[PDB]
Formats: structure tokens, C-alpha cells, sequence
RNA sequence: UCAGGGUUCGAUUCCGGAGAGGGAGCCUGAGAAACGGCUACCACAUCCAAGGAAGGCAGCAGGCGCGCAAAUUACCCACUCCCGACCCGGGGAGGUAGUGACGAAAAAUAACAAUACAGGACUCUUUCGAGGCCCUGUAAUUGGAAUGAGUCCACUUUAAAUCCUUUAACGAGGAUCCAUUGGAGGGCAAGUCUGGUCGCAGCAGCCGCGGUAAUUCCAGCUCCAAUAGCGUAUAUUAAAGUU
């Protein structure tokens, strides 16, 4: 703590800036739904017991 | 205030009560993927029409047989359901109407029938064919992938008489890549 | 333990239901007229006012923070309310003697969360929203 | 390819001295046909002339080709100059709507209301 | 909105009533207590040569004020009808264009082959292994087609125009002819991934997160939901068998 601990915008005013790394255009409309169908009903590799959440970092 | 206008309109779908239900979610996505639909509103639409047909059928089914109104409206609903081919002519009674399914109406779409009848290489190819004016139902060019195809109309689907795929002048791509031989390698 | 079932008792049933509806809390609150009078809004969804001065409401015991509310005076009534400025460093966008548009907090009459005595939030600072200033999509006009 | 015309619900009208029918234009081809060409073909079909034949309202269907409108054949040019809504005569020169503007007619009338007797300032001097 | 019963709303385009700043009194007329008529009082307010004169947009546009809150001082009697001495005149009634994410219907934003890898059915091989039919990813150069958004000729449309429809001539390689709004502890679909802050800043409808190893704060990456829409405040209905 250094000076007026009740100051506003403290944490958002000392966060390191990061530029967005983006490039590839995301698909839209029917094309996204077609991709989501493939990615879970026909692109599959099954196992007993294991957990397979779509964003699992573990 | 007085004007010669009409204000009659309605909604054609209903959202589901439970918003995040894994089973409903994946069952509606299976149905979107296998019929190549754009939205889920396009599934809720068919669900709504099927629900209204079921409501009318069950409503007529509680009257006593020999009632003139039940006879008239049942013989009309059955005839109108066979006219699109979602019912066998050998069933034709209000008891079999409560046995239909959502994929009897999604089957009879035009996008489905264009692929299934063999004018396209996938349902995702069929949608862009219909939406690009390549398909003709008798003499009419139909732009709409939701055109519910009647029974007798099943024979007559083919390509538009002014379209590259059958008796048509080639499109703007086959006419600049050909001009490439004249204006892309002969004039520039 | 007893209710009149008989065939000519429609008056008794109707009158008893009409008499007892006045013990339901929300029914009485909506049909009496005291809440529409005591409501700092005139029965409206939003309201414009002038900022008197910013304040530091300290949150309730199981939490610790200083919630940074403002003190507004409403144009149409002249009443003095306390409003909340929700975001990280959004209190810098609100000077003194500038008119702000506030709305409700989300419970229709009550304090939300750990904040005591506050029932509204600020949504517009001067014809420009606190969510366009928070993302840089806009900026204050001076 | 070439244009074709065919006619539907034909009716001879002895009370307005004309013939009226629905006109279908078939044109597998390149644009909805000009009115001036349709009245030629009607003339050579019903064998009169292309100056008593009035056609209107043509609209063409989604996906091109068949196009539909309404046509009239007047038994003379005096009867044709008689009934004939004046805007339709002006489609080929037979009438000319000579005036300026509704607001001028309005504001003039309201100045003429404030004088009595010979209104020289507005029957002549505007 | 609703299983059955009910609950809430109806200033608002059709029928009926009432009013023309507030009251009051009348003329003409078949029909008025008429206000696009008249006469007074009250409240406002305009010009004056100060003697006098003149007023009623809750009609169509427009303006000030009030507010959280609502459009052009446009064109035309061509349609629908009304009035008249009348087949001919007139109509801010009404029709037409403009502003318009109140709200309702249709449905663009990528389709298809090759190669490379991956999976599955299969063939033989003791087995490895290999080939081969379908699909899906994925990257690369491709590879060729297909088309409407946009510019735009003529017709068509209409009172005259616009828009749509019909049509020429141009018009795509994905880096732009670039989809958003909310969230990722539970309720409730989706990450114990990486940096920063350290009971502060902040989040959080509710339970609850933050005190130096934060699944919830600030960001980056990834993922989930609906999608040309999505979030928020309030009124109200079902859930409420908590009337
Ligand atoms: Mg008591
Ligand atoms: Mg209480
Ligand atoms: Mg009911
Ligand atoms: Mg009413
Ligand atoms: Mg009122
Ligand atoms: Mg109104
Ligand atoms: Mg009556
Ligand atoms: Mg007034
Ligand atoms: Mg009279
Ligand atoms: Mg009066
Ligand atoms: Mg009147
Ligand atoms: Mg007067
Ligand atoms: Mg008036
Ligand atoms: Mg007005
Ligand atoms: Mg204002
Ligand atoms: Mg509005
Ligand atoms: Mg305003
Ligand atoms: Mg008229
Ligand atoms: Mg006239
Ligand atoms: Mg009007
Ligand atoms: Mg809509
Ligand atoms: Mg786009
Ligand atoms: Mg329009
Ligand atoms: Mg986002
Ligand atoms: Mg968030
Ligand atoms: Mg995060
Ligand atoms: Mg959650
Ligand atoms: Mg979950
Ligand atoms: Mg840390
Ligand atoms: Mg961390
Ligand atoms: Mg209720
Ligand atoms: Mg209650």
C-alpha cells in the first residue's frame, strides 16, 4: 500500500498491456453449425471412464 | 388514424423453457447437422407446426364419432397431411396423426429433396444451389430452401433453363478465365 | 377446517377472497398507493438527475471495500438518492454538477449485494453511456 | 428467341365502347417488354391500329419470363379521347396537364378570398 | 398469458359517448347550445399613430416546455369515397414518398475436387506390416468453377417518381466484399491455462469470490450459448396448490 489505498481504478491502472494476437477469420451461419456437428458427432475417439470437456486444459 | 392497412401477423416459433439442457442441446444439434439447417429457430419452427397439428388432431379426437364437425375437419386435416406425403394413404385416420415425428416434415423440405433426389453432392451443396437460383420446380425458379414440396411436385424438380448446370450460358468465371485466352493472355 | 360449499354462497366466497387479498404483500403494495408515492422515481424505469458529490459507502462486515457511490438529486421531483457507479475506475468519468441518468438495481425495491442503503446505479454520465467510456468506444465531450 | 402474346378473360364492352382483356407476355429472354412494342402486336392480332390500344400495369414474375398486364381496345379515337383517364392519354401526347403546383393554387385562392369585386391583383397580377 | 379453472390489460385505426383554454348565453338552420359561428366574464397573449383593433393547432406539417419516453414546415387528387347548381370544381378526409432495430415473415456471410496426415469397416499376413471403400480434421499451394451485396444501360412500376421484379456491362481467394452480444464455481451450457493486484481495486440477481500458489477481480489464449441480433431497468402473466 502506498498512498490513498481507497483510490479508484488502481488495479486496472497498473495492469501490463497485452496486444491481441488474433488472425484467422471465424466461420459464420450454417458453416459454424456444420463445424460444431463434425467436432462432436462424427469426429470422435471414444474411451470408458475418462472425462473430455471441450476446453479441458488439464 | 384510419388507414387502408392490415396488421395481421404472428410468430412462427417458440423458445424452450429450459435454456441450457444438455440433452435438448445435443439432440437439436444432431438435427441441425443431418438436415444442414442454419439456425435452431429453423428447428423450433418445425416443432411449432408439428405441435399445432397435434393440438388440432387431439382436439378433434375427443368428439364423438359421427359428429359432422369432427368428420369434416378430420377428413380435411388427413387429406392435407397426405398432400405433402408425411402420411401413408393406408393409415388416413386421426389416430395415426399422433404418431408423426419432426423428421417427417424436415424430410419434405426442398434442400433435402434436391440432395436426396441426386442433383447435389451434399446437403451443404444443395443449400447453396437452391439459394443461387439453379433449381426449378416446374416452370418456377425457387430461391427458398424451406419450400415444402407437395407430393405430385416430386417428379418435376430439375435445373433452371438459364443456368450453367444445364442449357445455360457459362457464368462470369468461365467467361473471364476463357477471356484469359483472349484478354488475359492475348490482349493482356 | 371449514368453507361454505353451498349453491347460493357466491357472494360470501367472492367477498372473502376480496377481503383477504389485502393480506398478500405484493398485492397491497401494488394496489394501495403508498409505494407509488414513496417511490423516488415517479413509477418510472429510469431518471435523470444532478450529481451533488461522490461518496464512499463502506461494505458490510463479511466483505471489505469502499463502494464509491454518488449522491444525486432528481430533476422532476427534487428528491435526493444515492446511486452506484459500477466498474473498475468509472468514478473518474463523473465530475460534479453534471446530469446523470440512473436506473434500478435489479430487485425492484431493495439493496443488492453487500452495499447498505443503495438501490440504484448510474448508466449514463452525460448523454454517453458508462459502457462506451469503459471500452473507449466514446469519450466525454470536453 | 422472340416475344409472344396471349389473351385471357376477353370481354367486349358495349357500354364504354371498347374491348378489355388480360395480356400475358412470354419472353424467355432479356427484359420486360416495352409498352410501345406490345401495342404493335395487339394491333396486328386484333387487326385495327396501334393508336386505339391502351395497355397498362405490366409486372413480371420472379425468375423472369411470363409477365402480365391489362389491355383496352377502343372502337374509335373519339371514344378513346372520351373516357380514358387523362394521365393515360398523356402517356402518348393526346393530353397535357398545363399547371404548376398545388401550393401555388392554394396560396393564390387564399389571397383572392380577402378582396371583393373585380379581383385584378390575382386574376391578372398574381 | 393459459393442462382444467383463471389473472392482467383495452389512451389507440370498427361501434357508442364527451370536448374544443375554463364556465355561461344565443343567431341561422331539417338538424348545433356549433367554436375552421357570434356575444359577455375569468386566465393568457398580439398590433397601435394609445383613440382603437384582433385571438383560440386535443386538424396536417413545424416550434417551445415537460419529461426515461414518440417522425417531413415533402408530392397528388391517379385509387377509396364525400360535398355542390355539377359526367367538368374542391378535399393535410385519404393516397404516395421520407425518418423508423416498436414489432412480424423469408434468409448472405462458403460450396467442391487433389495431395499430406487421422479414424473406421475390410483383405491377406502366425502376428508386424501393407493395400484398399466412406468420413473428418488439418496445412499447403492450389485447382477450377458458382453466385449475390455494390457500381450501373434500358424497360417495367406510378399522377409523376422511388422500391421490388426483369435484364445487360463490370463486380471474390479469404490478408478482405473481415458478426456481434453476453459468459466459463453452483443454479446453468463452457477452463483448477498463463501474467498482474493481495480483503485493495473490483466481482457478485442468490449462495458466495479477493488478506502473496484467485477455477469467480484486471488482461491474453481457449471454449460455451443465441445469432443480425444480444444485454440491462421497470410494469405484468405462468411458475404460485405462496389467494
Ligand atoms: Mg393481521
Ligand atoms: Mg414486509
Ligand atoms: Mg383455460
Ligand atoms: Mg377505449
Ligand atoms: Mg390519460
Ligand atoms: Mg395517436
Ligand atoms: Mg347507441
Ligand atoms: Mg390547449
Ligand atoms: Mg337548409
Ligand atoms: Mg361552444
Ligand atoms: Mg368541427
Ligand atoms: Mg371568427
Ligand atoms: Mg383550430
Ligand atoms: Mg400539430
Ligand atoms: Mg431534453
Ligand atoms: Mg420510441
Ligand atoms: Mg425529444
Ligand atoms: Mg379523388
Ligand atoms: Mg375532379
Ligand atoms: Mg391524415
Ligand atoms: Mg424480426
Ligand atoms: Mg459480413
Ligand atoms: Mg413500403
Ligand atoms: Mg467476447
Ligand atoms: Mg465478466
Ligand atoms: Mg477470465
Ligand atoms: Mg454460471
Ligand atoms: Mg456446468
Ligand atoms: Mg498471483
Ligand atoms: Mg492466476
Ligand atoms: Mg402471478
Ligand atoms: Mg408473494
Amino acid at each position: 500500500v502506498h498512498g490513498s489505498l481507497a483510490r479508484v481504478g488502481k488495479v486496472r491502472g497498473q495492469t501490463l498491456k497485452v496486444a491481441k494476437q488474433e488472425k484467422k477469420k471465424k466461420r459464420t451461419g450454417r458453416a459454424k453449425r456444420r463445424m460444431q456437428y463434425n467436432r462432436r458427432f462424427v469426429n470422435v475417439v471414444p474411451t470408458f471412464g475418462k472425462k473430455k470437456g471441450p476446453n479441458a486444459n488439464s | 388514424m384510419p388507414v387502408a392497412r392490415s396488421w395481421v401477423c404472428r410468430k412462427t416459433y417458440v423458445t424452450p423453457r429450459r435454456p441450457f439442457e444438455k440433452s435438448r442441446l445435443d439432440q437439436e444439434l444432431k438435427l441441425i447437422g443431418e438436415y444442414g439447417l442454419r439456425n435452431k429457430r429453423e428447428v423450433w419452427r418445425v416443432k411449432f407446426t408439428l405441435a399445432k397439428i397435434r393440438k388440432a388432431a387431439r382436439e378433434l379426437l375427443t368428439l364423438d364419432e359421427k359428429d359432422p364437425r369432427r368428420l369434416f375437419e378430420g377428413n380435411a386435416l388427413l387429406r392435407r397431411l397426405v398432400r405433402i406425403g408425411v402420411l401413408d394413404e393406408g393409415k388416413m385416420k386421426l389416430d395415426y396423426i399422433l404418431g408423426l415425428k419432426i423428421e417427417d416434415f424436415l424430410e419434405r423440405r426442398l434442400q433435402t429433396q434436391v440432395f436426396k433426389l441426386g442433383l447435389a453432392k451434399s446437403i451443404h451443396h444443395a443449400r447453396v444451389l437452391i439459394r443461387q437460383r439453379h433449381i426449378r420446380v416446374r416452370k418456377q425458379v425457387v430461391n427458398i430452401p424451406s419450400f415444402i414440396v407437395r407430393l405430385d411436385s416430386q417428379k418435376h424438380i430439375d435445373f433452371s433453363l438459364r443456368s450453367p448446370y444445364g442449357g445455360g450460358r457459362p457464368g462470369r468465371v468461365k467467361r473471364k478465365n476463357a477471356k484469359k485466352g483472349q484478354g488475359g493472355a492475348g490482349a493482356g | 377446517m371449514g368453507k361454505c360449499r353451498g349453491l347460493r354462497t357466491a357472494r360470501k366466497l367472492r367477498s372473502h377472497r376480496r377481503d383477504q387479498k389485502w393480506h398478500d404483500k405484493q398485492y397491497k403494495k401494488a394496489h394501495l398507493g403508498t409505494a407509488l408515492k414513496a417511490n423516488p422515481f415517479g413509477g418510472a424505469s429510469h431518471a435523470k438527475g444532478i450529481v451533488l458529490e461522490k461518496v464512499g459507502v463502506e461494505a458490510k462486515q463479511p466483505n471489505s471495500a469502499i463502494r464509491k457511490c454518488v449522491r444525486v438529486q432528481l430533476i422532476k421531483n427534487g428528491k435526493k438518492i444515492t446511486a452506484f457507479v459500477p466498474n473498475d475506475g468509472c468514478l473518474n468519468f463523473i465530475e460534479e454538477n453534471d446530469e446523470v441518468l440512473v436506473a434500478g438495481f435489479g430487485r425492484k425495491g431493495h439493496a443488492v449485494g453487500d452495499i447498505p442503503g443503495v438501490r440504484f446505479k448510474v448508466v449514463k454520465v452525460a448523454n454517453v453511456s458508462l459502457l462506451a467510456l469503459y471500452k473507449g468506444k466514446k469519450e466525454r465531450p470536453r | 428467341d422472340t416475344v409472344t402474346i396471349r389473351t385471357r378473360k376477353f370481354m367486349t364492352n358495349r357500354l364504354l365502347q371498347r374491348k378489355q382483356m388480360v395480356i400475358d407476355v412470354l419472353h424467355p429472354g432479356k427484359a420486360t417488354v416495352p409498352k410501345t412494342e406490345i401495342q404493335e402486336k395487339l394491333a396486328k392480332m386484333y387487326k385495327t391500329t396501334p393508336d386505339v390500344i391502351f395497355v397498362f400495369g405490366f409486372r413480371t414474375h420472379f425468375g423472369g419470363g411470363k409477365t402480365t398486364g391489362f389491355g383496352m381496345i377502343y372502337d374509335s379515337l373519339d371514344y378513346a379521347k372520351k373516357n380514358e383517364p387523362k394521365h393515360r392519354l398523356a402517356r402518348h401526347g393526346l393530353y397535357e396537364k398545363k399547371k404548376t403546383s398545388r401550393k401555388q393554387r392554394k396560396e393564390r385562392k387564399n389571397r383572392m378570398k380577402k378582396v371583393r369585386g373585380t379581383a385584378k391583383a390575382n386574376v391578372g397580377a398574381g
